[PDB]
């Protein structure tokens, strides 16, 4: 999915666990950053019922 | 003896007398005096079905045939079940809300015709609609008894 | 006489003899399809209803503002080419085109005979024809599925009571509910306050004046002709009445009506009797004075309008008062038009609804109807008036059938049977003086519970409906199509549309409720399934709609409706079933067939009488004495004239039963002893009999009815024999019989092939196979048994096992209604049963990377890569464990995001970094056997698999190899053929040689039409067939289950006693006799006093007799005696009291040795409903096979051993096998993956889900005093986040904080509440 | 019903008259799209 969607990962979250939007950040140390290409947090896959 | 008087009470009828309201009452009064009266005889030749003597001609006790103990200890039914097993099966209404006057003459040792059993089926049908809704019906009135009564 | 008949003859007891043999029972699906599909016809085909009755109606059209024109004369079916044993394992669901001719005839658009250019031509095959089998089933999409015949509400208006506490009234009228047979669903409700107002869906309530203005009778005359037929004048002494005799009677006169001269009738105060009734008769005046007092309460019917006065002085449907009477007397007005209602006559109700609202106007209806259909919009007169066309006039979305109208002419009156299709206003005159007459109390009401107010529909006419409406879709798109098009300009096949029909019949079979999947576990539930009346669907009452109301049963169901089939659970009553002697009518009526008596004689002719003469006519009873003369020797006998149950003259009847299995459906008559046992249970035991599921061993039922070899005949799955003849060879894949010179034809003399049905997949996922029953040089008939199909056996139903049994409480194994089985069950493996396990995998196309049938799999050991080939599907006939991969198939993956440890054990083990999942589906837990074959679909023009050319390979050599046998059979008949013509005057020349050449063109002809069969079977085979989108490959492997004995199994008889087996005891452990057959199966004694039915001691009677029989002549066979003795043992069994006897007909040598082979494994019975075997026969069979007389056998202790001072009961009772084991319904889970909403366990992991925790489950846990469980849980077995983890660790490390935390359940609600926008914050 | 069978009656006269009164059939394959 794109940003600005009903699926976006800047509002909501990541679809899969500890990864972003673009495929910068695979790793597993990051818990509240965001990135710089895309405005999303790294977390888990459960933030997104959060 | 009771086919000869709802002879007569055909008879009655047809001749101009009566209407058909107290031959009816008649009918569904009588029809169970002779259901009793008929399970109070099965009753008593259930009771006294044992021939047994000690140093004597005749004794009589209780009987002991599986019937009879099954009656007198009352596990599962009861004791208006073998009725129809033995003696007259009872008086079957309709489910519009009448009852049907011809009795059921034969039994379920003997063998029943299509006609008799045709007016069991009816109360048999009603009696499953009984047992098929009322589970339903309890399951209604519970949700909302028990939801009442959690505090 | 048959030649099953001859390996097994049933010893029956019916004392009354048969007068009428057993009909086809699935006739009425069958003709039903006749007539809808109308296959083999003449040129001038039938004009009943049907899908040439639907396009007739239709074809015919005109062109809006244009000339155009559609003729046909008829269609064309199409050749089914697809075989039914290659489309349940190719998938083609009988596909069948359907082309018709078209003539496309254009005019001038000026009613004359001027441009007739007319284009007769063939269309496209509109859709695809079902094409249903003989048997009565037809497959849609791999799967069987089957119709319900529809028992809705019959179509016509009905009047019942409907007590209710809406009306809080004692006694009321219900609504006229009109029911059509499709569209235009109108009301007329009765309101209590003598007034009546119509019902729509959505509409308000609206009055009948309204309605009939709006269907175009005036208010005024509709008044007039509702109430009375009486007119007032002023003559004579200032008014003139008109008399009449039949409106006063049983009324009290207030008045005095002393005119006519001097001659009082009734004084003041007087009560008119019939005495004043017989004076009036007898007088004959016509003209009576009344004073001015009584005119006040009388009622207008039109408005008065003087032409002198020139204004209204008297309104429409008004009352006359003290100054209107003296206005029309001073407006010097002649005749005075009112109405005039008694007490004791009708109550004006008409006109008290008709002066309602101020409905006097035809355009204030329009306006009102048109508010009713369309509020708020622009009232337009023409937009109104053509949707009150279309809503009752025109068949635009609404077909109603000929029942309809037939069915309110026997309601309102009428001669003519046959009336129009389209509703009118008459019918509405009808239905008001019909309620009027209902709501004054003159005749009966209807009952709702009857069976002429429900009746049964089919596949045909639902089918024809779905096809009319996908018609006029098709023909209002091609009338929008063809708006501003040409005839030169446009095509005929261009403007039709083939496609929503064919959308119309896809939706028909595909996404129907009445399409559900056929019930094929067993024959007879496959039987019943056929039978099923139904009230569910569209256009019925649905379970929570059925209530007290279609749950009962009215006693005009004689022969009819048998309520002692129907599925237990939540709808008993509702859903119905079919009797066996029951034919439906060409009106869709359920009739049933009586045999017409005389006052002296008996006739012999039988007619259908249907039920609307039942309630009129008197019906004896068939169970009557008979001195072999016609009459009744009884002077009284019960019988029903008045739809109720009697006693009658037997001068007086003229009716009686045909035979007493008329009333019984098909599913309870195969249950023995129907008359000893109680409804409901014999019921039960019906409806397990329908849920029933073969054995292994089919052995013959010890106590028959006498239509199993019926039922085993109409079932599809059985072998019928088209033609007579010897049977050359006998294989189980295959047989073959010759043809006799009788019935054959000159050419193509022997060609009889019948392809035996091998192990294949049924619906409920049991196994199903033919078994031959005949031998190599024996001559048949026909309609014989050749191969009989599962739960049947060497021609007669055959569907579980006997073993012997007892009625004791042994040890609480049969507690309270269970079963305590023996060794011998699972030692000779008597009543074990094997299922087959469909698995169906597929292998799509995804767009990161593509699926396929590859062998080399990742993550696979030495035992799962042994079982399977280079291809990547296990061989045919392979052991298959718990947890073992089977079909092949590797899914990829990109950018996973791979955790380090599992590269770190990827790393370890030295394997390679495999970037493609394994998605290859496996068994469930407890499924351990053997599959059998497996079936590969792939689509046109793709990669094939080695394996799939292995099956195809297969196929095509046994295929050859069938046809190679069959030609190899037909060459043998001709040459056989040609010796038997040769050796007649072989020592004219030019008639051989003829012979000769004519036989090598016919064998020729049999090469070239095999060779063009190889050719389409290549063809077929070769292709991909039409499979789901996105898919490369479909397989599909079937896995058998060769299930035995285990604790705790689901065994019940055949009356209704439920019973679940405990342990494997042993052969000893169960008390002896005294001869050496230890008992096998032991049963409690209370389903006898409990459950109504005394016919298990009856059944295990007549079972102990069988088996005594059975074993004397067993040990006659082993004693090596004459055939003298044999054939005096039949006479001494075949002459007893009940029944008839059929001995010294067959032959000693082969037939006498056939019935003993074939009945040393015992002899059935032929017992009746409800005249069977009464009980001393049973006593003589008792009595005479060195067995006791009363089953009081003397019986041995085998666990103690000290001796019973009791005798006891043994004897064999034939039980059931049923769908209710533990293997299917076993759930092996502990732990599951969540869900999506909430942290819940659900299935789709190849694991079972658990069961609902509901609101009842968590009140019995809070019903004791507890808080610990009720929070663990909710909050550890589901619904969190860290705590199963925390808790987990708490379990492994061993010590325990009980921790509270915080659960996601309030997550998931503070996130639903606060998308509403909701302040909820903590104080704490 | 009367109405719909009068019309397919009248229908069926006047194509009959047609095919009796000069006029043809055209016979169009059974395949065939503009
Ligand atoms: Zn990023």
């Amino acid at each position: 999915p794109e940003r600005d969607g009903l699926f976006c990962a800047k509002i909501f979250g990541p679809v899969k666990d500890y990864e972003c939007l673009c495929g910068k950040y695979k790793r597993l140390k990051h818990r509240g950053v965001i990135c710089e290409k895309c405005g999303v947090e790294v977390a888990l896959a459960k933030v997104r019922r959060e | 003896a009771a086919t000869d008087e709802v002879k007569e009470i055909e008879s009655q009828y047809a001749s101009g007398l009566v209407t058909q309201g107290e031959k009816y009452n008649k009918v569904i009064d009588l029809w169970s005096k002779a259901n009793d009266e008929v399970s109070k005889a099965m009753m008593a030749n259930l009771s006294k079905e044992k021939v047994v003597d000690r140093e004597g001609k005749e004794v009589d006790q209780e009987s002991f045939n599986s019937m009879y103990m099954m009656a007198d200890s009352g596990a599962r039914g009861s004791a208006a079940q073998i009725r129809q097993l033995a003696g007259m099966r009872g008086l079957m209404a309709k489910p519009d809300g009448s009852i049907i006057e011809t009795p059921i003459t034969a039994n379920f040792r003997e063998g029943l015709n299509v006609l008799q059993y045709f007016i069991s089926t009816h109360g048999a049908r009603k009696g499953l609609a009984d047992t098929a809704l009322k589970t339903a019906n309890s399951g209604y009135l519970t949700r909302r008894l028990v939801d009442v009564a959690q505090d | 006489y048959s030649y099953t008949e001859k390996k097994r003859i049933r010893k029956d007891f019916s004392k009354l003899p048969d007068v009428m043999d057993v009909p086809y029972l699935l006739a009425i699906q069958l003709d039903s399809y006749r007539e809808f599909l109308q296959a083999g016809a003449t040129k001038e085909q039938f004009r009943d209803v049907g899908l040439h009755a639907a396009f007739k109606s239709v074809f015919p059209i005109i062109s809006y503002s244009g000339n155009a024109a559609l003729e046909y004369v008829g269609y064309r079916l199409g050749e089914p080419a697809f075989d039914v044993k290659e489309c349940v394992l190719r998938g083609v669901t009988f596909a069948v085109p359907l082309r018709v001719k078209v003539r496309l005839i254009i005019f001038d658009r000026e009613s004359s005979n001027k441009a007739i250019k007319d284009i007769k031509e063939q269309e496209v095959y509109m859709g695809e024809i079902p094409l249903m089998t003989e048997n009565g089933t037809f497959i849609i999409n791999g799967t069987e599925r089957v119709i319900v015949s529809q028992l809705h509400r019959s179509p016509g208006v009905f009047f019942d009571h409907d007590r209710g506490k809406t009306h809080s009234s004692g006694k009321l009228l219900y609504s006229a509910r009109i029911i059509p047979y499709r569209g235009s669903w109108l009301d007329f409700e009765f309101d209590p306050k003598d007034c009546v107002f119509v019902r729509i869906d959505r509409r308000r309530k609206l009055p009948a004046s309204v309605l009939l203005r709006a269907l175009g009778y005036s208010t005024e005359e509709i008044l007039n002709a509702f109430y009375a037929t009486n007119v007032f004048h002023i003559k004579g002494e200032t008014l003139n009445l008109e008399l009449v005799p039949q409106r006063l009677r049983g009324e009290v006169a207030s008045i005095d009506i002393k005119d006519g001269s001097g001659k009082v009738i009734v004084e003041q105060g007087r009560r008119i009797t019939a005495r004043h009734i017989n004076q009036l008769e007898k007088a004959g005046v016509s003209q009576l004075e009344v004073p001015f007092d009584y005119l006040i309460g009388r009622t207008i019917a039109k408005a008065i309008v003087h032409p002198a006065t020139g204004e209204i002085i008297a309104e429409c449907n008004t009352e006359l008062t003290l100054d209107l009477l003296a206005k029309v007397a001073k407006a010097q007005v002649v005749r005075i038009e009112t109405l005039y209602t008694n007490d004791i006559d009708c109550g004006p109700f008409i006109s008290d609804t008709l002066k309602i609202d101020n409905t006097s106007n035809q355009l204030e209806a329009l306006v009102e109807i048109y508010r009713m259909m369309r509020p708020g919009e622009p009232p337009t007169k023409e937009a109104a008036e053509t949707l009150f066309g279309n809503l009752f006039f025109s068949a635009e979305r609404y077909d109603l059938s000929a029942v309809g109208r037939m069915k309110f002419n026997r309601r309102i009156g009428r001669t003519e049977i046959e009336g129009p299709g389209v509703l009118s206003k008459e019918d509405i005159i009808d239905v008001l003086k019909t309620l009027v007459d209902i709501r004054n109390g003159k005749g009966i009401v209807d009952d709702i519970d009857h069976l002429g107010n429900r009746r049964v529909r089919c596949v045909g006419e639902m089918a024809e409906n779905q096809f009319r409406v996908g018609l006029v879709r098709v023909e209002r798109a091609v009338k929008e199509r063809l708006s501003m098009a040409e005839s030169e300009g446009l095509m005929p096949q261009d403007l039709i549309n083939a496609k929503p029909v064919a959308a119309a019949i896809k939706e028909f079979f595909g996404s129907s409720q009445l399409s559900q999947f056929m019930d094929q576990n067993n024959p007879l539930s496959e039987i019943t399934h056929k039978r099923r009346v139904s009230a569910l669907g569209p256009g019925g009452l649905t379970r929570e709609r059925a209530g007290f109301e279609v749950r009962d049963v009215h006693p005009t169901h004689y022969g009819r409706v048998c309520p002692i089939e129907t599925p237990e659970g939540p709808n008993i009553g509702l859903i119905n079933s079919l009797a066996t002697y029951a034919r439906t009518n060409k009106y869709g009526f359920l009739e049933s067939p009586y045999r017409v008596v005389k006052d002296s004689l008996v006739t012999d002719e039988i007619v259908f009488l249907s039920a609307i003469e039942e309630a009129d006519h008197v019906i004896a009873q068939a169970s009557a004495t008979l001195n072999e003369k016609g009459q009744l020797v009884d002077e009284l006998v019960a019988v029903r004239h008045l739809n109720e149950f009697t006693v009658k003259a037997p001068e007086d009847v003229t009716l009686m039963d045909v035979s007493p299995k008329q009333v019984v459906s098909v599913a309870a008559s195969l249950i023995p002893f129907l008359e000893h046992d109680d409804a409901n249970r014999a019921l039960m035991g019906s409806n397990m009999q329908r849920q029933a599921v073969p054995t292994l061993r089919a052995d013959k039922p010890l106590v028959g009815t006498g239509m199993e070899r019926n039922v085993a005949r109409d079932s599809g799955v059985c072998v019928v024999a088209r033609r007579g003849g010897v049977i050359d060879s006998v294989d189980a894949s295959r047989v073959v019989v010759r043809v006799a010179d009788d019935e054959v034809e000159t050419g193509e003399a022997g060609v009889d092939i019948y392809n035996l049905t091998k192990y294949t997949r049924s619906n409920q996922n049991t196994c199903i196979n033919q078994r031959p029953l005949v031998s190599k040089g024996d001559v048949v008939a026909r309609g014989d048994i050749l191969a009989d199909g599962p739960s049947t056996d060497m021609g007669e139903l055959a569907l579980g096992q006997n073993m012997r049994v007892a009625f004791m409480p042994w040890n609480g194994f049969n507690f309270e209604d269970s079963i305590c089985l023996s060794e011998r069950v699972v030692q000779e493996d008597r009543f074990t049963t094997i299922h087959i396990q469909e698995l169906t995998c597929v292998a799509r196309d995804t767009k990161l990377g593509p699926e396929e049938i590859t062998a080399d799999i990742p993550n696979v050991g030495e035992a799962a890569l042994n079982k399977l080939d280079e291809a990547g599907i296990v061989y045919v006939g392979a052991e298959v464990q718990a947890g073992d991969i089977l079909v092949g198939k590797v899914t990829p993956k990109g950018e996973t995001q791979l955790t380090p440890e599992e590269k770190l054990l990827r790393a370890i083990f030295g394997e390679k970094a495999s970037d493609v999942k394994d998605t290859s589906l496996r068994v469930p837990t407890g499924t351990k056997g053997t599959v059998i074959d497996v079936q590969v679909f792939t689509r046109d023009g793709v990669e094939r698999d080695s394996r799939a050319l292995s099956i195809e390979k297969m196929q095509l050599d046994q295929i050859r190899k069938d046809l190679n046998e069959e030609f190899r059979i037909v060459e043998g008949a001709t040459f056989e053929r040609l010796r038997a013509a040769l050796v007649g005057a072989k020592a004219a020349d030019d008639a051989l040689n003829e012979q000769l050449e004519k036989a090598q063109a016919y064998i020729s002809d049999r090469r070239q039409l095999l060779d063009d069969k190889f050719e389409d079977k290549k063809r077929k085979l070769q292709q991909g067939d039409d499979l789901a989108p996105g898919v490369l490959k479909i397989v599909k492997v079937y896995l058998a289950i060769k299930r035995r004995i285990q604790p705790g199994d689901k065994m019940a008889g055949r009356h209704g006693n439920k019973g679940v087996v405990s342990v494997i005891m042993p052969v000893e452990d169960m008390p002896h006799d005294a001869n050496g057959t230890p008992v096998d199966i032991v049963l409690n004694p209370l389903g006898v006093p409990s459950r109504m039915n005394v016919g298990q001691i009856l059944e295990t009677h007549l079972g102990l007799a069988a088996k005594g029989l059975g074993e004397k002549i067993n040990r006659m066979l082993e004693e090596q005696r004459k055939v003298a003795e044999l054939r005096k043992f039949l006479h001494e069994i075949y002459n007893e009291i009940g029944g008839r006897e059929e001995n010294l007909d067959e032959l000693g040598d082969n037939e006498i040795l056939a019935l003993a082979k074939n009945l040393r494994g015992g002899v059935p019975m032929a017992t009746p409903v409800f005249d069977g075997a009464k009980e001393r026969e049973i006593k003589a069979m008792l009595k005479l096979a060195d067995l006791p007389e009363s089953g009081q056998m003397r019986l041995f202790d085998g666990r103690t051993g000290n001796q019973f001072e009791r005798p006891t009961t043994v004897g064999y009772m034939y039980m059931l096998k049923l769908n209710h084991l533990v293997d299917d319904k076993m759930h092996a889970r502990s732990t599951g993956s969540y869900s999506l909403v909430t942290q819940q366990p659900l299935g789709g992991k190849a694991q079972f889900g658990g069961q609902r925790f509901g609101e009842m489950e968590v009140w019995a846990l809070e019903a004791y005093g507890a808080a610990y469980t009720l929070q663990e849980m909710l909050t550890v077995k589901s619904d969190d986040v860290n705590g199963r983890t925390k808790m987990y660790k708490n379990i492994v490390d061993g010590d325990h904080r009980m921790e509270a935390g915080m659960p996601e359940s309030f997550n998931v609600l503070i996130k639903e509440i606060r998308s509403l926008g909701i302040d909820i914050e903590l104080e704490t | 019903v009367e109405a719909k069978q009068k019309e397919r009656d009248a229908l069926a006269k006047a194509m009959e008259e047609f095919l009796s009164r000069g006029g043809k059939v055209q016979e169009i394959e059974p395949n065939v799209v503009a």
